[PDB]
C-alpha cells in the first residue's frame, strides 16, 4: 500500500532468523535504531510490528 | 524517643545507604538502567555513549 493506508503485521510466537535479512543484499538500507543488527539473533522481544 | 540521639544516626547511615542503592536504578540520559542489557544488544561504538 501507500504511506497513506501502511500496513501493519504483527509477529509473535516463532522463531525469527533475523541473520538472512541482514546479509541479504537486496535491500537498499538495512538500518537498526536502539540495537545493533548483528545481535538482532540472540535477543528475545515480545512482539514485532511490520 | 528517649534513645532518639542514637537511634538518628542508624537512621540516618541507613538512608544513606538506601538512597545509594536506589541510584542504580536510574538512567541519566542513557536508553536503560542495566549495564548488561545495553551491552547485550548495542555494538561497542555506540555502546560507548
Amino acid at each position: 500500500a501507500s504511506v497513506y493506508a501502511w500496513n501493519r503485521k504483527r509477529i509473535s510466537n516463532c522463531v525469527a532468523d533475523y541473520s538472512v535479512l541482514y546479509n541479504s543484499a537486496s535491500f537498499s538500507t538495512f538500518k537498526c535504531y536502539g540495537v545493533s543488527p548483528t545481535k538482532l539473533n540472540d535477543l528475545c522481544f515480545t512482539n514485532v510490528y511490520a | 524517643s528517649a534513645l532518639g540521639k542514637l537511634q538518628d544516626v542508624v537512621n540516618q547511615n541507613a538512608q544513606a545507604l538506601n538512597t545509594l542503592v536506589k541510584q542504580l536504578s536510574s538512567n541519566f540520559g542513557a536508553i536503560s538502567s542495566v549495564l548488561n542489557d545495553i551491552l547485550s544488544r548495542l555494538d561497542p561504538p555506540e555502546a560507548e555513549v
